[PDB]
């Protein structure tokens, strides 16, 4: 359910862009349960996971560059909190695709059921380290360290959010 | 061309956003929580702290804690945490670019306000800065300018009387009963009924419990004893695993704390008596005003029918021979923030916060002689 | 560059292959088999123990004794000897070039995990080891964080629940009913058709039997009732000498003690009850997903339909508002091994090992403020 | 002429007797046994159900329930199976000419009082019941009218404040922390050493093992460091089998979770904790007399040295400028009873009981505006 948290566009450069391929293809991953999208056997859903887990090692990569420079808890832990979950998430997708398609090529809607589930758990991870990265940046833009990787506050494309109703 | 900030810090629900707006951008319950179990996986176990609705969604794991408990402030650690959370997580603009307004109850210790200015200060690096009382600005959100206001928050609940511009400082009237000990008088109510909640994250369940069944009624002798007959006025709540419950007197028993406080054992008046008694702390000419314009901000006022009440249980005190009008806006949950909205943004006030070079010559005691 | 070596050793079958692989490499029964008889050749009678398969083929002369029984373990010398076996003998690798996981049942004595990784130090030499509960690497291996785990293996039974990374170990709910329990009912059942199986060479054959014949009914009396009437429920099942049996009721008689304890005397609840009695001791906030992520690990929940009598057993015990999904792998027998993949090969692991200078100064103490 | 029956129907042992004495005359513990094997002898097989201490002697064939759990009562066809056993096999009187004191733990449902006062009514045909808290009668057994009460009992730990004559009900903690929890972690505690202890008659063997070994240490950290070099704080248990097993560190670890109650899992403060909570929730005033009057009735604060850490625990969170009297009488078990056994015999109380003829004409609901 983050489509409503996705509101970008194609800035930013290096952290929304894959941010937004991944949303993407979660879009279309969870079609599948729904069953009209462009995903018909179990493989294509293999060959899915295994995107979404290199995308989420590069975005590990961008998230352990961003982490090195930022002086001290405040939003590092955070930041370093989110980054061990997207690896672990990651890495588990990598290697429960593999048993899932030596099932698949030695012998069947619960097995894709499994790894949807654990790419939503990746795209949580994955949507809380760029907010947790755009704090880390836009905080510490004065900073030394941060300014070389040159990411400004007008960069990134997050919006203020919506007026809450106030009644009902 | 730049914008205000306010942020009103209640005790159950931190509300913020920008000057000159009609709503706020961010509002979400002021928890922090820390994790009490082992946690096993070898991801997911370094996240040491959880503020706002992250805490709330996963609030099965975490020991949870309000760092503000009756107005004060009794864990700074957290406090930053949350406003940390507030501007940077949630509303997503730099403190240094906008100046800032704070919400702080009457009657409260002034050691509260020093460290939440210093803390403001000396952390987030804000333009200016100024607190407002709690009440003064449901007035401002109402559109008038006379009146008493019933704030009845989650912390404290106080009733500050306005005449025009002029507040009367001698009958702001604070009393410590609100919701958080409406919950906990529920939560002691419903053990009559079979149903124990007894962690901190039954808390929150029993509060929407409180949320979605709990009125007061007009007469509460009448109601209690048509509860004896028990045919109307049970009502099934579903709760978070799936069972439900059936709650009957108890629906009602919870708000008629506000109008009798010796249920939990507070020594005190209910609040339509020490409405009537802080109008009478006044003076005999202004007490019309205050009469005819009862403004009820505060979430703990938007229970189904307090207004008939407030009305019916003022008029058996006050005199008869003029009417009482408590007037209930519909949006009063919000309406500390609203008028937040209006002070921040009005143009007479620019030269009225506490600039950074008027904060760092006088020390924190600057905010004493500029507020209140 | 170097590998991790993961090896469950469970209570019937020790499985063990390398990290970050997608299947065990080495799968054999953890038997461990005496020659019984004179041994009347001059050659052939100086090979004292046999293990794994070659005692799996030769099972009509030897005593067979699984050192596991239960999940703990009561023969070291035994057990040295499958461990021995495992990794030279099958894996051909040496022990002192790569890391070493095992896996261990939850509320174990301490006695055996400590005794576990002072053989797996002082006598093989290994740079690292980590034991870990068997039932957290199965939600690894699910793709999942939350959920219960319902670990049958052929020791023990035990219901784990875990939220998204943290465990409660307070409803951690071990019972000590499983697959060589069934396979014992099934030795006692067999006898009223008139096939003694006595030694624990025919303790083979009988699992052979529960392996491809015994499933498990959706309705127990009713399946019980169309039994009597016998016309379509037996099965034919070819001996190793020649003997074909038929097996009636028997067939469906023996996975029902997994859901009634009561057949072989045991005082407890069924797999069906003890799980909706570990997710009522948890906190009311997860149990919604608790209820609704039901993975199922162990070669016991293997039997064809426990999946649809294990939903529709709870579903008679649940809330009757909200889904029950018992999720059922299909590779499930190895599950416990493809989490131990997992967890060995993760990059932020490596950090969280028993390093061989950590253990000589601390003792084999330092197991138990390392993984529990 | 006539006596009262006084009957403290408590969550794991019943004591009964008559008013004016000083000694219960009939204790045995509340539990019913069906049994649960075939019974293949002709005779010896149409007992259905027993209850008290000759379930208590065959409890190896016996499924065992407490129909009283937390306080509660769960089930109400075993419950007047332990009066009918209570009165006439026991105690030797009838009903019909004795009026009877009932004992309930505080913020009970009011269900239980009522379905109580229905069944001593229209099955028994009392002439007068009274049903009194089980703090309230601690105090009287103590001979003091002051002080606050720290009744754990076996299904529920209340802590009552009572100034002289009046109590403060809403001050009354009630924690469901008892000594049936702490069985239960014991149970759990002692699979480290491996003994498993899994059926429902071995709670009463483990139970026993807490009788006479668990200890409760003055300082915890110092005492489980001392148990690393275990040399003195070993001891030894004969089982009925036969079997000796030797406890160290959990002889002292099972009444810490009196003290620490998330060892097992309970988001709650321990018993000094929320003694110094309740105190704290009264007057200022009254203060001083609630911390110098320290009863502590129910058996399990007769853990060997209680009273110390209940003392030096409260006295590290109590302003240390007056003192701190944890006043621990020797009789404390059967305290409850011992008050009981006043108020009962007391000249000023026969107005005050619940007569049959008043409660034909309003039914059961009159024994809310009697008891409290
Ligand atoms: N519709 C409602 N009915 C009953 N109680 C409400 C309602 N809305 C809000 N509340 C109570 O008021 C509180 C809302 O927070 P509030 O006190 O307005 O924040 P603040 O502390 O900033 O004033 C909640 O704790 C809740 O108990
Ligand atoms: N396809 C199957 N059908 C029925 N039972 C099975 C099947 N596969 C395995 N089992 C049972 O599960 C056990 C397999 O060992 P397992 O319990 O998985 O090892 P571990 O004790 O390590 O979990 C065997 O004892 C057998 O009884
Ligand atoms: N000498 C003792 N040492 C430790 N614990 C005791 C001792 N005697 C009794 N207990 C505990 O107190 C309980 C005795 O039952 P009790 O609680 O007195 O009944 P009631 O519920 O009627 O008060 C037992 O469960 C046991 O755990
Ligand atoms: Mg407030
Ligand atoms: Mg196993
Ligand atoms: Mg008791």
């Amino acid at each position: 359910l983050d489509a409503e948290v996705s509101k970008w566009d194609d800035s930013g450069n290096d952290i929304i862009v894959l941010a937004k391929q991944m949303c993407m293809i979660m879009m279309e991953m969870t079609d599948f349960t729904r069953g009209k999208g462009p995903l018909k056997n179990t493989s294509d859903v293999i060959s899915a996971a295994k995107k979404i887990a290199e995308a989420g090692s590069r975005m590990d990569k961008l998230g352990r560059t961003i982490a090195d420079h930022c002086p001290d808890s405040a939003c590092k832990q955070d930041l370093l909190a989110y980054l061990q979950r997207i690896a672990l998430y990651c890495h588990q997708l990598n290697i429960c695709s593999k048993v899932k398609a030596e099932v698949q090529n030695l012998g069947g809607v619960d097995s894709a059921m499994s790894l949807i589930q654990a790419a939503k758990n990746l795209m949580n991870a994955v949507v809380q380290t760029v907010k947790a990265s755009y704090v880390a940046s836009t905080k510490y833009q004065k900073s030394q360290g941060m300014a070389s990787l040159n990411l400004p506050a007008v960069s990134w494309k997050m919006k203020a959010p919506e007026k809450k109703p106030l009644v009902k | 061309e730049t914008t205000a900030l306010v942020c009103d810090n209640g005790s159950g629900l931190v509300k913020a956003g920008f000057a000159g707006d009609d709503a706020p951008r961010a509002v979400f319950p002021s928890i922090v929580g820390r994790p009490r179990h082992q946690g096993v996986m070898v991801g997911m176990g370094q996240k040491d702290s959880y503020v706002g609705d992250e805490a709330q969604s996963k609030r099965g794991i975490l020991t949870l804690k309000y760092p503000i408990e009756h107005g004060i402030i009794t864990n700074w650690d957290d406090m930053e945490k949350i406003w940390h959370h507030t501007f940077y997580n949630e509303l997503r603009v730099a403190p240094e670019e906008h100046p800032t307004l704070l919400t702080e109850a009457p009657l409260n210790p002034k050691a509260n306000r020093e460290k939440m200015t210093q803390i403001m200060f000396e952390t987030f690096n804000v333009p200016a800065m100024y607190v407002a009382i709690q009440a003064v600005l449901s007035l401002y959100a109402s559109g008038r300018t006379t009146g008493i206001v019933l704030d009845s928050g989650d912390g404290v609940t106080h009733n500050v009387p306005i005449y025009e511009g002029y507040a009367l400082p001698h009958a702001i009237m604070r009393l410590d009963l609100a919701g958080r000990d409406l919950t906990d008088y529920l939560m002691k109510i419903l053990t009559e009924r079979g149903y124990s909640f007894v962690t901190t994250a039954e808390r929150e369940i029993v509060r929407d419990i409180k949320e979605k069944l709990c009125y007061v009624a007009l007469d509460f002798e009448n109601e209690m004893a048509t509860a004896a007959s028990s045919s109307s006025l049970e009502k099934s709540y579903e709760l978070p695993d799936g069972q439900v419950i059936t709650i009957g007197n108890e629906r009602f028993r919870c708000p008629e704390t506000l109008f009798q406080p010796s249920f939990i054992g507070m020594e005190s008046a209910g609040i339509h008596e020490t409405t009537y008694n802080s109008i009478m702390k006044c003076d005999i000419d202004i007490r019309k005003d205050l009469y005819a314009n009862n403004v009820m901000s505060g979430g703990t006022t938007m229970y189904p029918g307090i207004a008939d009440r407030m009305q019916k249980e003022i008029t058996a005190l006050a005199p008869s021979t003029m009417k009482i009008k408590i007037i209930a806006p519909p949006e009063r949950k919000y309406s500390v923030w609203i008028g937040g909205s209006i002070l921040a943004s009005l143009s007479t006030f620019q030269q009225m916060w506490i600039t950074k070079q008027e904060y760092d010559e006088a020390g924190p005691s600057i905010v004493h002689r500029k507020c209140f």
